[PDB]
Formats: structure tokens, C-alpha cells, sequence
């Protein structure tokens, strides 16, 4: 959250362009990028504020937060099961033995090594169903923008479901992708939405995304 | 990309010809001689290389009055002759502007400027518009 403004510029431009330019000591060259950006932004104060949305309290431009195929709070609950779990797992965890250790570092290596493989070999491409199934998905998610007159989607939306589409069939070694990698998509893609997006007087609203100051706040004036 | 540069020798009456920030244009011999900090610096027998000057002029000043004819007095002390002198001088800057006839006025009168002036050797008085 708290990268400086050079620094937010030159990664929109790596977010976007998929390239580095630099033009600092007479050297002029334009370097390659095309790099997963994975980040952790903290709440400007000390905690959490359900009274505003994600872009008002983490203070990131909408300009950078667009460019994010899913954005996830890791807040947790106040339910005392919630707590009581989670003391349970690290209770687990104090106690973990040489099995555990064993056990987890064989889940890594061949985790490690199934991503190596379908990095290697796994080239997902489009199906019938899969291309019928993303239109759909579009227009339907745009359809929710007939009431209030509000726009509910955008195409890079859409961009960003072709490529957790092809994510998820890369990680079943299908090699094409159909219609269970797409519902996946727009599961994990609603639920990243539903996380983020939501205005607390209104629930989900896309124009967040879009811009900050969603339209509960911006009716001030 | 940063500017390549180049040492000149100015001898006799071109010393004070230029200043820095000076546009000029370089005549001269381009001369090299051995330098033993330059081959020790590159590792190779490096000549170190210098112009020396025949002529300096400036691409800004294109004309000056150590460089104008009797020709030119001429020629310009036959213009002033002219009642029309201040409207040819006037219609004259920046003829490829239709109208504001005021600004060129305005700009004619800053360009040639009034006569500075000190009366008393004592109080000072700009003369420039």
C-alpha cells in the first residue's frame, strides 16, 4: 500500500504494458517484464474499517487496482468457533513432528514439480462451449447493469476470466479449455468481486473498481 | 543520449572570441598528439586530440556591426530617408502574422530599445522596453 508515487507509476506501467523503460544515464532501452504480480496491502490505519470500501481505506489509485484479476480480504471473523479452529490449527502446529515435516515436504516437491510440468507442456486453447460459455458470462454480468442505470462490468473483466479459465485448465492437464475451467473462473472471479467490491450500503457494486468514491459516498454532492 | 565533446586552443587575438553557453562555430585544424594518461587509461596507444582554432563565429549573432559594409551603412542610411520607415519597420516583424499591428509596434519599439543614461555620474536609469 505505502509504495511511493514514483513507484506506483512504474508498476502500472510493468501491470500494463507488460514492460520497464528507462531512460536514466544515457542508456535507453526498454526492458521485458511480463512478470505475476502477487501483493499484500495493508489498511492505511491500524485496523480494518467496514465503513469503507477497499480502494478508500488501503489509499492504492483505482488506475493500479484495475490492472488486479482478483483482489481477497484477509480479515478474519469475530465468530469464537472461527477463533477456537484456528487455535486448534496452531495448537496443530506447535505440535508438529518429523511425520508433519516429512509429509508437507512431499506435498511441496510434487507440487513444485506439477507446476514445473504444466508450465512445460500444457498449452490451453479455447472450445466451443468455453467461448460460448465466456460470452454468456459477459453479457450476463453486464445484464446486471439494467437496473439503476449503472455499468456492472467492463472487457477487461472479461480478459481476466479467459485467463483464470486457462489457469484452471492448465491445472487439470486438459490442455483445452471447456465449461467446468470457465464456471470456475466466474466462481472464484464473483467471489473476488463480492470480497472487495462491496459498498457497505449497497453490497457488490463494479463502479468501485472503475472508479474511487462509489455512489452511496459520491451523492454527498 | 549524453553530447560528445571535443578541447579547442584559441592563440593570439581569438582568446575572448566565445564564453560558456556560447552557440558557436568552430574553424581550426583537428590535431592529435601522444598522451601517456589517455593510453594508460584505455590500455591501448590512445592519441589524445585537440582543434586548433582559425576561426570562431556565432550562430546566433549572424551579423554584427564589426562585420557590416559600407554598403550596408549604405544602404540602411537610405532606408531612414524614407517617411515610411516606421510602418515598413513595423509591417517588417513577423511579417507571416496577419494583424496586431499594436504588438508589432510594441515589439519594434523593444527590439531597437531607448538610450540608457546616468545623469549626475550618480543615479542610474535603464534605457531598455
Amino acid at each position: 500500500d505505502k509504495m511511493n508515487e514514483s513507484t506506483r507509476s512504474v508498476l502500472h506501467e510493468v501491470m500494463e504494458q507488460q514492460t520497464l523503460s528507462i531512460a536514466k544515464a544515457g542508456i535507453i532501452c526498454q526492458l521485458n517484464a511480463r512478470t505475476s504480480v502477487l501483493a499484500a496491502a495493508n489498511p492505511i490505519e491500524s485496523q480494518w474499517n467496514p465503513k469503507k470500501t477497499t480502494i478508500e481505506n488501503i489509499q492504492l489509485p483505482h488506475t493500479l487496482l484495475s490492472r488486479f484479476d482478483l483482489i481477497f480480504l484477509l480479515l478474519d471473523p469475530q465468530d469464537e468457533a472461527y477463533d477456537r479452529r484456528l487455535a486448534h490449527h496452531l495448537v496443530a502446529l506447535y505440535y508438529q513432528s518429523e511425520e508433519q515435516a516429512e509429509e508437507e515436504l512431499l506435498d511441496m516437491a510434487v507440487l513444485k514439480d506439477y507446476i514445473a510440468y504444466a508450465h512445460s507442456t500444457i498449452m490451453p486453447r479455447l472450445s466451443e462451449e468455453a467461448s460460448q460459455a465466456l460470452i454468456e458470462a459477459y453479457v450476463d454480468m453486464r445484464k446486471i447493469g439494467s437496473s439503476r442505470g449503472m455499468v456492472s462490468a467492463y472487457p477487461r473483466q472479461l480478459e481476466s476470466l479467459i485467463r483464470l479459465a486457462e489457469a484452471h485448465a492448465k491445472v487439470r492437464l486438459s490442455n483445452k479449455v471447456e465449461a467446468i475451467d470457465v464456471e470456475e473462473a466466474k466462481r472464484l472471479h464473483r467471489e473476488a468481486l463480492k470480497q472487495s467490491a462491496t459498498d457497505p450500503r449497497t453490497g457488490i457494486v463494479d463502479i468501485s473498481i472503475l472508479t474511487t468514491g462509489m455512489s452511496a459516498t459520491s451523492r454527498k454532492r | 543520449r549524453l553530447p560528445r565533446s571535443k578541447d579547442a586552443i584559441l592563440l593570439a587575438d581569438l582568446v575572448d572570441s566565445c564564453k560558456p553557453g556560447d552557440e558557436i562555430e568552430l574553424t581550426g585544424i583537428y590535431h592529435n598528439n601522444y598522451d601517456g594518461s589517455l593510453n594508460t587509461a584505455n590500455g591501448f596507444p590512445v592519441f589524445a586530440t585537440v582543434i586548433l582554432a582559425n576561426h570562431v563565429a556565432k550562430k546566433d549573432n549572424k551579423v554584427a556591426v564589426g562585420e557590416l559594409t559600407d554598403e550596408d551603412v549604405k544602404m540602411i542610411t537610405s532606408l531612414s530617408k524614407d517617411q515610411q520607415i516606421g510602418e515598413k519597420i513595423f509591417a517588417s516583424i513577423a511579417p507571416s502574422i496577419y494583424g496586431h499591428e499594436d504588438i508589432k509596434r510594441g515589439l519594434a519599439l523593444a527590439l531597437f530599445g531607448g538610450e540608457p543614461k546616468n545623469p549626475g555620474g550618480k543615479h542610474k536609469v535603464r534605457g531598455d522596453i
